[PDB]
RNA sequence: AUAGGAUAUGAGAAGGCAGACCCGGGGAACUGAAACAUCUAAGUACCCGGAGGAAGAGAAAGCAAAUGCGAUUCCCUGAGU
RNA sequence: AGCAGAAGAUGCGGAGCCGCAGCGAAAGCGAGUCUGAAUAGGGCGCAUGAGUACGUGGUCGUAGACCCGAAACCAGGUGAU
RNA sequence: GUGGGUAGGGGUGAAAUGCCAAUCGAACCUGGAGAUAGCUGGUUCUCUCCGAAAUAGCUUUAGGGCUAGCCUCAAGGUAAGA
RNA sequence: AUCCUUGGGAGUCAGACUGCGAGUGAUAAGAUCCGUAGUCGAAAGGGAAACAGCCCAGACCGCCAGCUAAGGUCCCAAAGU
RNA sequence: UAGGCCCAGGCGACUGUUUAGCAAAAACACAGGUCUCUGCGAAGCCGUAAGGCGAAGUAUAGGGGCUGACGCCUGCCCGGU
RNA sequence: CUGGGGCGGUCGCCUCCUAAAAGGUAACGGAGGCGCCCAAAGGUUCCCUCAGAAUGGUUGGAAAUCAUUCGCAGAGUGUAAAGGCACAAGGGAGCUUGACUGCGAGACCUACAAGUCGAGCAGGGACGAAAGUCGGGCUUAGUGAUCCGGUGGUUCCGCAUG
């Protein structure tokens, strides 16, 4: 047996050009009153996943 | 897993979503095209074979 | 044997943000790195240094940092170019 | 009574805004100007 | 007139077992979800009725969107999409 | 996968897969593309060029997953000599 | 005494949580079942090269874990390192 | 002679004691909880009579070689009544 | 081989029954006292239902609860539930 | 969580001290507070400077007000500690809405998620003659993931085609 696409994860990223996923940020629609725009500026753009957490997830979403 | 920590898949969120249909016109980069020495009639059938 | 008596009313602490040279007298320094984290203006800002919002201390055009001191016992960051 | 309410567009019927205010001490259908990006100059904002 | 009662005729059928495979009726829990009740485990095990060497399905109210294919079944891809 | 082949290599099968180029959610565009009013900026990528198939080992995913062990749970039967 | 019924999320009890084949806050058997176990015990031949930590953010979390932290192998960069 | 990146690969996320600086405590505890340094842990040898943490010092292996550190130099017991 | 008695107390009317295999007791039973439901294809029962207990019974009888011979009694509140 | 547990109390955010002269640095250690408030208590132009004390006075009083010296700050700085502030960031006028769209070289902090500062560019402004400042309150609190529904807008997709 073939090893599930945990499906979850993959909802939530974009596999670049190796890559180095990609992923828009938290705090990002909930509640905007006390969020001010220059912190919403910043997070209306997309991120990359930090190095740290690319090692366990590495394991997750390898059939993409 | 996180422990416990609600875990990093669960704290970003959704970017949806996948086309009902999407086309790939691909792929031919064009110094592939130098395989005609001297050649023409450049078609998928003659570039399938 | 034992009796229960409380309490303490005294716990809690804030997150411990941070204050200190961030840089050193004499770093090549970028445009917009963050000399000297401040609460107020414990050190004033001089040649190609600005004032943030939170007046901290931040250096506009590269070069060298050099601490000064007003007169008498007033510090002063400027930063001067190679 | 403080209540963050949008102050829309009447060049354009837009919200585009987010402003705290009180409704005791501004009851009005209150009214700043600012710049709506569809509409590219300043632009009458009501509250809504 | 019927219920019913009597009589003869039926190389009728009730039972079994290859602890399996295949339909249908019922059909759990433990385990996971790091708790658990939606879910999963799982229509799994187990019980019950069917038989056949196989069973079930099947000749279109089918796919599919072109210059179309032409009953079901099985295998590999499609794709962990 | 299948077809010949001592249940074997091998032959033939291109059906399919990975790579040959990305960018956005996407229409789509393309050594760029998004965001962008923007021939501004910036994010990912290009210039800078190695993959792929099999084999060995470190691993890990799914199965009892490293061995031995719970108390309890559930279904179906036997037991008031 | 004989003969005979009441069957386990039930029976039965002049009631104690008693008794139901030497077993009772839910009888025994066979299976799901190799239930699960963050928990304990065990982890079988040799030599060399290096060689940790018991700290933090979090955590139904404190005797578990996940990132860092320190270790090791390999490849680049080069003299950054002190 | 180390460091930076990059990838594979794990263990530990209960530590103790002594000195120096601290809190709680009663300027109590082989007490608890931090910094700093050592050692132990993962370190054998000699001291301290025996002694995981003090003092000295690092065990590749043999020698019936020599010189020293901590501690000693009447007998036990090596070395100065 | 066949009883030791006699005062004075607390509990429980009594003979009985129970924790087989620690506890026979001041526990439980008990007659009596009550409150309540039920008109009989019944009230409650065991049943998915059929059937049957209740019963070849019929409110002076059944089921449920409370309290426990006998004597004297059983005071007050329907706000809550 | 815990000086076994229970009961008590706390769980998160900002400030101080313990903290050992960078920066962190623990305990059921020692103190306070924070889930807001300001349509101006915001931005800018331009002015001005406190508290207390003494001296004398109107009912005037230990003190409201009014005049002259003192008064580097013993005053305020929304709210509470630390830092800072009179050339003001403290008080008063006027004009206002920058309490701004797209960003962002680069830094700080750190497991990550986060969070913070930003020079500079363009779009249009506000105040100001200009110089120029302005991406909220002197700073540090006043706030919380994801999923799920709703509202405004969408030269996006839409299951044969519309």
């Amino acid at each position: 047996p073939k090893m599930k696409t945990h499906r979850g994860s993959a909802k939530r990223f974009k596999k670049t050009g190796s890559g180095k996923l990609k992923r828009s940020h938290a705090y990002t629609s909930h509640l905007f009153a006390n969020k001010s725009q220059k912190q919403k500026r910043k997070l209306r753009k997309s991120a990359v996943v930090s190095a740290g957490d690319f090692k366990r997830i590495k394991q997750m979403l390898a059939n993409i | 897993f996180e422990g416990g920590q609600m875990p990093l898949f669960q704290r970003l969120p959704k970017r949806g979503f996948t086309n009902i249909n999407r086309k790939e016109y691909a792929v031919v980069n064009l110094d592939k095209l130098n395989g005609f020495a001297e050649g023409t009639e450049v078609t998928p059938e003659l570039l399938l074979e | 044997s034992k009796k229960g008596v409380g309490s303490t009313k005294n716990g809690r602490d804030s997150e411990a943000k941070r204050l200190g040279a961030k840089r050193a007298d004499g770093q090549f320094v970028t445009g917009g790195s963050i000399l000297y984290r401040q609460r107020g203006t414990k050190i004033y800002p001089g040649e190609n240094v600005g004032r943030g919002g939170d007046d901290t201390l931040f250096a506009k055009i590269d070069g060298t940092v050099k601490f000064e001191r007003f007169g008498r016992d007033r510090k002063k960051v400027s930063v001067y170019p190679v | 009574m403080r209540v963050n309410i949008t102050l829309a567009c009447t060049e354009c019927g837009e919200r585009n805004y987010i402003s705290k205010k009180n409704k005791r001490n501004n009851p009005d259908r209150v009214e700043f100007k600012k710049y709506c990006p569809r509409d590219k100059k300043s632009t009458l904002h009501r509250e809504t």
